[PDB]
RNA sequence: UAGCGGCGAGCGAACGGGGAGGAGCCCAGAGCCUGAAUCAGUGUGUGUGUUAGUGGAAGCGUCUGGAAAGGCGCGCGAUACAGGGUGACAGCCCCGUACACAAAAAUGCACAUGCUGUGAGCUCGAUGAGUAGGGCGGGACACGUGGUAUCCUGUCUGAAUAUGGGGGGACCAUCCUCCAAGGCUAAAUACUCCUGACUGACCGAUAGUGAACCAGUACCGUGAGGGAAAGGCGAAAAGAACCCCGGCGAGGGGAGUGAAAAAGAACCUGAAACCGUGUACGUACAAGCAGUGGGAGCAUGCUUAGGCGUGUGACUGCGUACCUUUUGUAUAAUGGGUCAGCGACUUAUAUUCUGUAGCAAGGUUAACCGAAUAGGGGAGCCGAAGGGAAACCGAGUCUUAACU
């Protein structure tokens, strides 16, 4: 029994150009370059969900570092006296809370300021 | 033993033969192999060797900016070459004695459960002719069936011919496909007798 | 058991190694030949019986020995299968028509490998010590 | 086509009642008087072959 | 397997057995008696078969649609539901199909049998000389001159002639077996250019023949020879009368046919590469496999009186294609212009091992008879016992003078 196989191959490719649509040029309309960029694609995206959380975290320290000069305490000595007064808040909320409400952030850093 | 529907007579057919254990692989390995005894498998493409053309080199090994090539004949090329072109080949399987009558006495078995084996006494037509066997089959209730019968009748037989459902096959010459294909099955007191023996 | 019903042991079937069909598959891309050489190649390997040029063990070892002609129209019959023939006469030719020996056998021997029951007269026939022993403690006269 | 002994190997090897091979040993020909007694004695019994050439042989004679 | 074999690669019997099919005779010649068995013709007899053929059953109404064979509901023929056609899928519209009938004429068969023409059966005689064998040189036998029988012979020689000779695998002798040196013989067996019929777990236009089409054509070659590409409007041509622009053009736009004309002949479907037109955003101080995580704005949708999706992506962290081959490649090592199609672990038989199913000290058939995937047919094979080079012995046996 033969089997002609143009069916099947039509919808692997149109498949994959569908995953380049956006690229430049013959990324989006060429298979053969296309299935290179979608592959890199992939290889990118499993690389880049480990550094979103690397780059969040220096993101938000820079955030925290900043927001502790202003009321005089530089971010080593403000995140140890936390943790000598056992704060459990984590870099996330701390850049949130500088940036959004500032009264409030004033009194974790005079608490850290006791320890 | 097995009772009938115009008679209610304890036909004490053997145990071992009609009650059994449905061995599905058995069965399975069998039908597959008499399915594949049907294939005739008549069929050929045609190798590098068998195509037309010539043995030339269509250029030269070297110089030409080109793939080599050895000749228009390769299954690289278009319009000839089929790599591994298929020959006429059998199809059909060997199947032991004791698998083939095991197979047998397996599904004939299990008919005896699920009720499609409807034995009867004398089973035949009048005259040959389809109308009456139509109507004769509406009283006994079916449709899609196996008549086997010990003395094959040529008005039975005649009258079988032209309806789709129905099939009349010797007791002699039954059939593992059949005998599960078929809603249900009608073999005569002979038919059972003749079967009895046949597969022991 | 309708004929779609119907299905194999499991273990019964196996697919086959498809060679050639991605990475996904395991095997594909030199198919399960590793790269280059001899072995890899479209009707690659060695024949057999070959060392890579060096002198092969049934060359470097001595032939012995010579294959006898007599030893062919000789058979060792079973004390198992001794009474399955006439009653107790078991001489050749009714011996040859029971199926236990072949039809060019001239010469036979019967040897220990247990359970008689019957008396059996072995007649014209080469006999073992311990048959010999069976055979008239079940109650048949040799010869 | 059925398949063919490698001829050679068939008179030089015989089948043992396990599986196992015995054959005649090398060194036994010519050559004599300079070998000493105890290794001409030694070599003059058949051998069984070893594990590692054991498929080479089985495979020069399928048909044992 | 036995053998053959630089005893390497490899080559590979016969006896005996099971089957298919069976059938035997003429000459190297003399008696009585002779057409009577036999065939080889001219034929004669039906039975035919074949090359033309004939009949050949029984359905209607609604619904959807361009169209009914469709759905829905009630009928009826069937020794005919093989199959093809018909405006979509038809047992009953058509051609067929099963079944019953056919040949004026030519022929291919199987039996009567008039017969130019041929010899019965039967005693006897005969039994194939440059032959068999031998020397030399080659070849054929599974058998490569080997210890080499057997047959064929180029060459040189040479019996007995059935108290004779041939053969029985160097050779010899006893036994057994046949009768060379002259002929003719059906069936089982091999094949398919060709003629039918029928069947495909065969292909469906880059496939299948090289060739679905005016293909062994066009074209190429001095020639032998090589050798393409190219299928489909629609149910029906109803193939677009007639106007408009243009060169009494190409090409279009209306009108008209049709169910449909992005079905209008460059004609079913009409993908991708590739080339455009218009809409939204971004884009002319900005460096690199062009993405990826983050992310403002802007443009669009939904329901709510607040949030999402989609397109875009200013700016910004990280980020040197894929394949191959390699100790190692962004590599300036290999391969790819792109797309579509095709393109590579197969098939047969033997063999060992794993799983699985059957039956079990048994398992199992091969060819073949088979109207046949049954059932016969166990010829065989393999196993249940091995040791020994082998005779031989055998739960032992080999080794050895013998084994603690
Ligand atoms: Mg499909
Ligand atoms: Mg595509
Ligand atoms: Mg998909
Ligand atoms: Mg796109
Ligand atoms: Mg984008
Ligand atoms: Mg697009
Ligand atoms: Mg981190
Ligand atoms: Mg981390
Ligand atoms: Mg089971
Ligand atoms: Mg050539
Ligand atoms: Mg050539
Ligand atoms: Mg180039
Ligand atoms: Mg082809
Ligand atoms: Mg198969
Ligand atoms: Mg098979
Ligand atoms: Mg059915
Ligand atoms: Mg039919
Ligand atoms: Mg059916
Ligand atoms: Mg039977
Ligand atoms: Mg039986
Ligand atoms: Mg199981
Ligand atoms: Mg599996
Ligand atoms: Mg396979
Ligand atoms: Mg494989
Ligand atoms: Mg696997
Ligand atoms: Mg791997
Ligand atoms: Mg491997
Ligand atoms: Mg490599
Ligand atoms: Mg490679
Ligand atoms: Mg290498
Ligand atoms: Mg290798
Ligand atoms: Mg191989
Ligand atoms: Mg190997
Ligand atoms: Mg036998
Ligand atoms: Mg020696
Ligand atoms: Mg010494
Ligand atoms: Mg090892
Ligand atoms: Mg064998
Ligand atoms: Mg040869
Ligand atoms: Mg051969
Ligand atoms: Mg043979
Ligand atoms: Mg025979
Ligand atoms: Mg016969
Ligand atoms: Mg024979
Ligand atoms: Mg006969
Ligand atoms: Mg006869
Ligand atoms: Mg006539
Ligand atoms: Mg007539
Ligand atoms: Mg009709
Ligand atoms: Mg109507
Ligand atoms: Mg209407
Ligand atoms: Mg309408
Ligand atoms: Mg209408
Ligand atoms: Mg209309
Ligand atoms: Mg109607
Ligand atoms: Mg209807
Ligand atoms: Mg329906
Ligand atoms: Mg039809
Ligand atoms: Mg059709
Ligand atoms: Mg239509
Ligand atoms: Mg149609
Ligand atoms: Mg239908
Ligand atoms: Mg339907
Ligand atoms: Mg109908
Ligand atoms: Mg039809
Ligand atoms: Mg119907
Ligand atoms: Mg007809
Ligand atoms: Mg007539
Ligand atoms: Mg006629
Ligand atoms: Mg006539
Ligand atoms: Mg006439
Ligand atoms: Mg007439
Ligand atoms: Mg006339
Ligand atoms: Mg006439
Ligand atoms: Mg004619
Ligand atoms: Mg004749
Ligand atoms: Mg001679
Ligand atoms: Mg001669
Ligand atoms: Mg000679
Ligand atoms: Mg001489
Ligand atoms: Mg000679
Ligand atoms: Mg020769
Ligand atoms: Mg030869
Ligand atoms: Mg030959
Ligand atoms: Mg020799
Ligand atoms: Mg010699
Ligand atoms: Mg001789
Ligand atoms: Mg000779
Ligand atoms: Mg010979
Ligand atoms: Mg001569
Ligand atoms: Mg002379
Ligand atoms: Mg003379
Ligand atoms: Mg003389
Ligand atoms: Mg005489
Ligand atoms: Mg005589
Ligand atoms: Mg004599
Ligand atoms: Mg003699
Ligand atoms: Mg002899
Ligand atoms: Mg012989
Ligand atoms: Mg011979
Ligand atoms: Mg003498
Ligand atoms: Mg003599
Ligand atoms: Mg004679
Ligand atoms: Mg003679
Ligand atoms: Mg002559
Ligand atoms: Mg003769
Ligand atoms: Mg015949
Ligand atoms: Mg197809
Ligand atoms: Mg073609
Ligand atoms: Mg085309
Ligand atoms: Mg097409
Ligand atoms: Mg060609
Ligand atoms: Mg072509
Ligand atoms: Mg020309
Ligand atoms: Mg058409
Ligand atoms: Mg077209
Ligand atoms: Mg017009
Ligand atoms: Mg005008
Ligand atoms: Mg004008
Ligand atoms: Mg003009
Ligand atoms: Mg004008
Ligand atoms: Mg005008
Ligand atoms: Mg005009
Ligand atoms: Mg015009
Ligand atoms: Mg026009
Ligand atoms: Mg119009
Ligand atoms: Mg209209
Ligand atoms: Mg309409
Ligand atoms: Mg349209
Ligand atoms: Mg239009
Ligand atoms: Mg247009
Ligand atoms: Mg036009
Ligand atoms: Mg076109
Ligand atoms: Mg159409
Ligand atoms: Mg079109
Ligand atoms: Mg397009
Ligand atoms: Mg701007
Ligand atoms: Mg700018
Ligand atoms: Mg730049
Ligand atoms: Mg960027
Ligand atoms: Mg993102
Ligand atoms: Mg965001
Ligand atoms: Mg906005
Ligand atoms: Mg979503
Ligand atoms: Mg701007
Ligand atoms: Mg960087
Ligand atoms: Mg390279
Ligand atoms: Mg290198
Ligand atoms: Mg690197
Ligand atoms: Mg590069
Ligand atoms: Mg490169
Ligand atoms: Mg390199
Ligand atoms: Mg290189
Ligand atoms: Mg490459
Ligand atoms: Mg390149
Ligand atoms: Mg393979
Ligand atoms: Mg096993
Ligand atoms: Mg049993
Ligand atoms: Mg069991
Ligand atoms: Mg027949
Ligand atoms: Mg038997
Ligand atoms: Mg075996
Ligand atoms: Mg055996
Ligand atoms: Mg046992
Ligand atoms: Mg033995
Ligand atoms: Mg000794």
């Amino acid at each position: 029994a033969r089997v002609k196989r143009g069916v099947i191959a039509r919808a692997r490719h149109k498949k994959i150009l569908k995953q380049a649509k956006g690229y430049y040029g013959a990324r989006s309309r060429v298979y053969r370059v296309a299935f290179q960029a979608v592959i890199k694609a992939g290889q990118y995206a499993y690389r880049d969900r480990r550094q979103r959380k690397r780059q969040f975290r220096q993101l938000w320290i820079a955030r925290i570092n900043a927001a502790a000069r202003q009321n005089g305490i530089s971010y080593s000595k403000f995140i140890n006296g936390l943790k000598k007064a056992s704060v459990e808040i984590d870099r996330k909320i701390l850049a949130d809370i500088a940036v959004f409400d500032k009264v409030a952030f004033t009194a974790l850093v005079e608490k850290a300021k006791a320890a | 033993e097995l009772v009938l529907k115009d008679a209610q007579s304890a036909l004490t057919v053997s145990e071992t033969t009609f009650g059994r254990d449905f061995n599905e692989a058995l069965v399975h390995q069998v039908v597959v192999a008499y399915a594949a005894g049907a294939r005739q498998g008549t069929r050929a493409q045609k190798t590098r060797a068998e195509v037309t053309g010539s043995g030339k080199k269509p250029w030269r090994q070297k110089g030409t900016g080109r793939a080599r090539s050895g000749s228009i004949k390769s299954p690289i090329w278009r319009s000839g070459g089929v790599t591994f072109a298929a020959r006429p080949q059998d199809h059909s399987q060997k199947v032991n004695k004791k698998m083939y009558r095991g197979a047998l006495k397996s599904i004939l078995s299990e008919l005896v459960r699920q009720d499609r084996l409807i034995v009867v006494e004398k089973f035949s037509v009048e005259a040959p002719k389809t109308k009456l066997l139509a109507q004769k089959l509406k009283d006994m209730a079916l449709e899609d069936v196996l008549i086997i019968t010990g003395e094959l009748d040529e008005n039975l037989f005649l009258a079988a011919r032209n309806l789709h459902k129905v099939d009349v096959r010797d007791a002699t010459g039954i059939d593992p496909v059949s005998l599960i294909a078929f809603d249900k099955v009608v073999m005569t007191a002979d038919a059972v007798k003749q079967v009895e023996e046949m597969l022991a | 058991m309708r004929l779609n019903t119907l299905s194999p042991a499991e273990g019964s079937k196996k697919a086959g190694k498809r060679l050639g069909r991605g990475i996904g598959s395991g095997l594909g891309k030199t198919g399960g030949r590793g790269h280059k050489g001899q072995k890899s190649r479209s009707g690659g390997g060695v024949r057999r019986g070959f060392e890579g040029g060096q002198m092969p063990l049934y060359r470097r070892l001595p032939k012995f020995g010579f294959t006898s002609r007599k030893a062919a129209i000789t058979a060792e019959i079973r004390l198992s299968d001794l009474a399955k023939v006439e009653g107790g006469v078991v001489d050749l030719n009714t011996l040859k028509a029971a199926n236990i020996i072949g039809i060019q056998i001239e010469f036979a021997k019967v040897i220990l490998a247990g359970e008689v029951t019957t008396p059996v007269t072995v007649r014209g026939l080469r006999v073992t010590k311990g048959a010999r022993a069976a055979i008239e403690a079940a109650g048949g006269k040799i010869e | 086509p059925k398949i063919k002994t490698v001829r050679g190997a068939a008179k030089r090897f015989k089948k043992t009642g396990k599986g196992g091979f015995k054959h005649k040993h090398a060194n036994l020909r010519h050559i004599l008087t300079k070998k000493a007694t105890k290794r001409k004695r030694h070599l003059r019994p058949k051998a069984m072959v070893s594990k590692g050439d054991l498929g080479l042989v089985i495979a020069c004679l399928p048909y044992a």
